[PDB]
Order: C-alpha cells, then sequence, then structure tokens
C-alpha cells in the first residue's frame, strides 16, 4: 500500500484529503485512525465510509476505485495529527497500517 | 411438518447415441424431508455403481439430488429410476425416454 | 458478471439412531467446491472442485474445525427448537441453514445472506441491512431476542462482507477457467408427432453454463407460457446444465412457432424455428 | 468502561525474552480479538500479532512470525505476547487494541516501551 | 470459507 501525501500542510478551514491505495482490501476492512503525538491512535472511519461513534461529522471516508480517501470537510484546530489507513487480509490474516500522513499548519 | 413430493427427471448427460458411453442421471428435486431412496434401473434391475451428489436445497428449503451412473445405451436396453419417499405410498418408476 | 458464494447446512435429527446427520455444501456460483458429510469416514471438509484442492492443509484443518462447530450448534438447536415447538422427542426434524455473499464484476460486496429454516418452513432470516432479523413465527421470536442480546448480527457482519468477499475473489481467481466461463446453450428443436392432427415441438438447450436461462415458446409474437412444459434446469453432470421447453402445436401448423433462448453466454437471444 | 492496560516491557538485551501482558477490563474477553500494534520510535504504526480469544486463532506480522507468540488467558481477562529472540529492531511502543466486530481497533491501550539494548 | 461465529437458538 501507499498513503498519499506523505505530509500535507493545511490551514484551519481547508478541506484536506488523505488517500490510501489499498489494491486488494475489502472496503469493510479499511479503517482510518488518527494518532496525536505520544498518544494511542483513535479510530475515525471504519468500513471505509462509516463514521465511528463520537467522531465529528467533518471526517468522511470514500472510495474511488482501488483508492480509499479520508476527507476532513472543514479543518479545525484539533485535526492536526497523523492519519493511518489500515487494510486487513482475511486470506493472509494480516492487518497492514499505512505509512501515515501528517497534517501540519501553514505559515 | 409439511412434506412435499419429489419431482424426478431421468435423462442422459449427452444426447443418447446407441453404443457410445454417456451417464444416466436421475435428478430428483423439490422434496422434503431429506430422507429419499433413489435407484437407477436397467431392464428392471438395480444398478450397483451409482454415485449421488451432495444434499443441497433450493431457495424454498426443498432438497435436490443427482444420481448418475455410466451406461452405454442401445435399442435393446430399458432404463428407469425408482424413487421412494415419505410422501410416496409406492416407489415412482420414471422410465428414460431418449426424447424426454 | 455478478458472482456469489453460498453455504448450505442441513442437520436432520434421527432419534434412536445416533446423532443428527449433518451435511455441509459450499458453492462458488453453481459449482460445488467443498463438502462435509457427518456419516463419512473422513470426518474432514472435502474438496469437490479441481481448483480448491490447491489450498494448504491449514485451510482444510480450519474448514473442518469450523464445520464441525456448526455441526454441534445445529445438534443442540434441534433439541432447543423441539422444546420451543413442544414436539415429541422421537421425531425427525430438519434445520437448514443457508448463508453466503454476492460480489460484483469488480469484486465489490453487494449483499450478504443468512437464512435458517426449521422443518422446511422459514425460521429466521438476516435482513438486507445486515443488522436486523426476521423471525418467521412465534418460536423464532425467542431466538431473535437471543441473537439481539448476543449481537449475533454484528459478529456475523464482518464475515458476510469481509471474509466471504475476500475468499470468494480468491476462488474466482483460482478457478478462473472454471467459474468465470459462460458456455452458451447447444439449442435444437425436435418435432414429436403425437397424432395426425396434434404434434409437439421441444426446444432443447444443452450444455450451458450458468444455469440462468430462459426458453420462451412464442407464437406470432404473443408469448404463450401456457400449454408449455418448461422443465426445471437440470444438471447435465459435468458442470453444464440442460433445459427444454415444449409446446403442443397442432399438426400442419408447426412452421409458425418460434423458440427464444436467452442466456448470458449468448450474444443475443435466438429464434429457433422448424 | 472498556479499558486496556498493557504492562511488562522495558530494558532487554538482544536474544532474550519479554512477556507483555494486556489486562482487558470492560467487555467479555471472548467476544473480541486482541491485537498488538507497535510504533517504532519516530516511525509509523506496525501491526505485530493478533489473537482471537474464541477459537484461539493467532496471526503474526511475518516479521515476528517465529519469534513472537500470543497467548490469551481467557479466565484472567488478559492477553500476553511472549517475544523471544529480540532484535534491536523490535524496540518500539507496544499497544494492545480490540477488534470490535467492525474490522477496526476501536479501543487502544496506552503503550509499553520495549527497548532492546 | 465456513463461518466461525454462532450463538444457537
Ligand atoms: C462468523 C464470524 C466470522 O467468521 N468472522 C469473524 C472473525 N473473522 C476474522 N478472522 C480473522 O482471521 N481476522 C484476522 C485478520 C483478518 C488478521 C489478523 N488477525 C485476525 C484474527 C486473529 C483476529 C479477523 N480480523 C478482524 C479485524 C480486522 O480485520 C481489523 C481490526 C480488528 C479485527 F478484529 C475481524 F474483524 C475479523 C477477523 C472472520 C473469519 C469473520
Amino acid at each position: 500500500m501507499t498513503q498519499s501525501p506523505s505530509s500535507l500542510s493545511a490551514s484551519v478551514g481547508d478541506r484536506v484529503t488523505i488517500t490510501c491505495r489499498a489494491s486488494q482490501s475489502v472496503s469493510s476492512a479499511v479503517a482510518w485512525y488518527q494518532q496525536k503525538p505520544g498518544k494511542a491512535p483513535k479510530l475515525l472511519i471504519y468500513s471505509a465510509s462509516s463514521l465511528y461513534s463520537g467522531v465529528p461529522s467533518r471526517f468522511s471516508g470514500s472510495r474511488s476505485g482501488t483508492d480509499f480517501t479520508l476527507t476532513i470537510s472543514s479543518l479545525q484546530p484539533e485535526d492536526f495529527a497523523t492519519y493511518y489507513c489500515q487494510q486487513a487480509s482475511y486470506v493472509r490474516k494480516t492487518i497492514t497500517f499505512g505509512q501515515g500522513t501528517k497534517v501540519e499548519i501553514k505559515r | 411438518s409439511i412434506q412435499r413430493t419429489p419431482k424426478i427427471q431421468v435423462y442422459s448427460r449427452h444426447p443418447a447415441e446407441n453404443g457410445k458411453s454417456n451417464f444416466l442421471n436421475c435428478y430428483v428435486s423439490g422434496f422434503h424431508p431429506s430422507d429419499i431412496e433413489v435407484d437407477l434401473l436397467k431392464n428392471g434391475e438395480r444398478i450397483e455403481k451409482v454415485e449421488h451428489s451432495d444434499l443441497s436445497f433450493s431457495k424454498d428449503w426443498s432438497f435436490y439430488l443427482l444420481y448418475y451412473t455410466e451406461f452405454t445405451p442401445t435399442e435393446k436396453d430399458e432404463y428407469a429410476c425408482r424413487v421412494n419417499h415419505v410422501t410416496l405410498s409406492q416407489p415412482k418408476i420414471v422410465k428414460w425416454d431418449r426424447d424426454m | 458478471g455478478s458472482h456469489s458464494m453460498r453455504y448450505f447446512f442441513t442437520s436432520v435429527s434421527r432419534p434412536g439412531r445416533g446423532e443428527p446427520r449433518f451435511i455441509a455444501v459450499g458453492y462458488v456460483d453453481d459449482t460445488q467446491f467443498v463438502r462435509f458429510d457427518s456419516d463419512a469416514a473422513s470426518q474432514r471438509m472435502e474438496p469437490r472442485a479441481p481448483w480448491i484442492e490447491q489450498e494448504g492443509p491449514e485451510y482444510w484443518d480450519q474448514e473442518t474445525r469450523n464445520v464441525k462447530a456448526q455441526s454441534q450448534t445445529d445438534r443442540v438447536d434441534l433439541g432447543t427448537l423441539r422444546g420451543y415447538y413442544n414436539q415429541s422427542e422421537a421425531g425427525s426434524h430438519t434445520i437448514q441453514i443457508m448463508y453466503g455473499c454476492d460480489v460484483g464484476s469488480d469484486g465489490r460486496f453487494l449483499r450478504g445472506y443468512r437464512q435458517d429454516a426449521y422443518d422446511g418452513k422459514d425460521y429466521i432470516a438476516l435482513n438486507e441491512d445486515l443488522r436486523s432479523w426476521t423471525a418467521a413465527d412465534m418460536a423464532a421470536q425467542i431466538t431473535k431476542r437471543k441473537w439481539e442480546a448476543a449481537h449475533e448480527a454484528e459478529q456475523l457482519r464482518a464475515y458476510l462482507d469481509g471474509t466471504c468477499v475476500e475468499w470468494l475473489r480468491r476462488y474466482l481467481e483460482n478457478g478462473k477457467e472454471t467459474l468465470q466461463r459462460t458456455d452458451p446453450p447447444k439449442t435444437h428443436m425436435t418435432h414429436h408427432p403425437i397424432s395426425d392432427h396434434e404434434a409437439t415441438l421441444r426446444c432443447w438447450a444443452l450444455g450451458f453454463y450458468p444455469a440462468e436461462i430462459t426458453l420462451t415458446w412464442q407464437r406470432d409474437g404473443e408469448d404463450q407460457t401456457q400449454d408449455t412444459e418448461l422443465v426445471e434446469t437440470r444438471p447435465a453432470g459435468d458442470g453444464t446444465f440442460q433445459k427444454w421447453a415444449a409446446v403442443v402445436v397442432p399438426s400442419g401448423e408447426e412452421q409458425r412457432y418460434t423458440c427464444h433462448v436467452q442466456h448470458e453466454g449468448l450474444p443475443k437471444p435466438l429464434t429457433l424455428r422448424w | 468502561e472498556v479499558q486496556l492496560v498493557e504492562s511488562g516491557g522495558g530494558l532487554v538485551q538482544p536474544g532474550g525474552s519479554l512477556r507483555l501482558s494486556c489486562a482487558a477490563s470492560g467487555f467479555t474477553f471472548s467476544d473480541y480479538s486482541i491485537h498488538w500494534v507497535r510504533q517504532a520510535p519516530g516511525k509509523g504504526l506496525e501491526w505485530v500479532a493478533s489473537i482471537s480469544s474464541s477459537s484461539g486463532s493467532t496471526s503474526y506480522a511475518d516479521s515476528v512470525k517465529g519469534r513472537f507468540t500470543i497467548s490469551a488467558d481467557t479466565s484472567k481477562n488478559t492477553a500476553y505476547l511472549q517475544m523471544n529472540s529480540l532484535r534491536a529492531e523490535d524496540t518500539a511502543v507496544y499497544y494492545c487494541a480490540r477488534g470490535g466486530w467492525i474490522a477496526a481497533m476501536d479501543y487502544w491501550g496506552q503503550g509499553t516501551l520495549v527497548t532492546v539494548f | 470459507v465456513v463461518g466461525a461465529c454462532g450463538v444457537g437458538k
């Protein structure tokens, strides 16, 4: 897999999109996590589109082909962290986390 | 509970040509419960080496089976299939028409 | 181009003659590929397709373990439902279970199934949204509460859209030359004279795959659908299917009837005549 | 309610064993799976090993296949991870998570720092 | 493959 971009710098208000190019995963096993510095990850989007309980509605997950995308509709000063996409293979019995995408601040 | 009687279809895997080996199938379908007794007959004699498929069922929870045996047809021979079931007072003897 | 993977479980209690007979069958499309008979000496999941015999002994160890677990679940369900329905302890009763999944031409999940049946009648089914149950009678309302308090539709969810959709594409890939083929029908028309003034035209369709076919005995356009035997698609025995449709055309009137065959292996519907 | 606490890792020499334990509390242990995920220092999340409490189905990352083993004492509400033959590349922060029927690790621990020296 | 989960009526 490859998670793009490796790091994007965005400002408070922008719509950011992290993409994860799983080419053999079942949408169901495509989740999106968020890890802030020095803290356990936090599930955002499971089954590649379904919001998790309590996660704000600005987060959404899509799929355009063999390409799963996380979107933060209007960025807020709590979303600057690193976002990981997973993909589980039921044949091979492996979960694989994406390389990670760091969202940072603009000038 | 509710028992539904089987529907027998006796046929051949390939079109019947006297002297060339085909398989005699006896497809019983749409019966319930699953306890059935199917016999392929050649001139009114039970055929020994008969395989049957694995018991499955349709969308309406009724079962179906396929009892196939290899036979070389000719004009002389008479083939059939004998099916007994809880819904049948007597076994049903479905002969094999080359024309079905 | 849609494909499906189905699993059929039949558990028939035989009181006074041992343990309930348990038969499990799996089908990639209309192609049986696994098997389990509780009366067989192997006591393992057996392959019934040539493209599945390549799975390692870890696959067969797991499949046997997971099908011998449904064997026991059905064995205690037969005595459970026999008390729900207040039936005698010396009767044979059947528990049929059918679950599975449907994926598209691109291998994406469309829908998942899970339906039970007690004695041929519907017992409980998984609703199309995959989180609700449809209890078919007053003794499946008790099961429904169990399967809601235990969250059975939520644990089963990850199997019907992630484990069936993944292994099903594994099967469609291994059996590519077997499951992803379309054999068009070998259609021909046979005239059987039954009387000097009455005849019958049979419209065969032999050796086709998949089994989804349609024979329509039209007459000057207006399809009849009456006075027409249209026998169920029957297995030819070698992975192909057979089906014919007759009509009882009067003699001297044959060359005005057409038989129309529709099959996904056909470029366009046929118009067989005599 | 659902709380995962992992403890048992620290300084270790290469070619030695550690036993990380994850005391789960807040759910029926046999209903969910327990996954061990590590965050190499500075690097990204790496899935290490998994356990299905019912049926005892293990799975490993194929980089720890023969060297890591998960056990899960169901009647202790705890999942263990014995890490034999530790390399200097196994130093990370290990989280235990919970697969919650949604094919995602919804609840996480805090972290156990294993430093191979 | 065959499904593992099962609760019973
Ligand atoms: C009837 C229910 C059923 O059969 N299923 C539930 C269990 N299940 C399943 N199997 C499985 O091997 N994994 C898995 C994977 C894919 C990778 C690594 N380890 C495991 C096991 C040892 C936990 C399942 N993994 C999850 C899961 C994923 O994919 C991601 C995060 C957390 C998870 F728990 C899962 F939800 C179910 C898994 C299959 C057989 C369906």
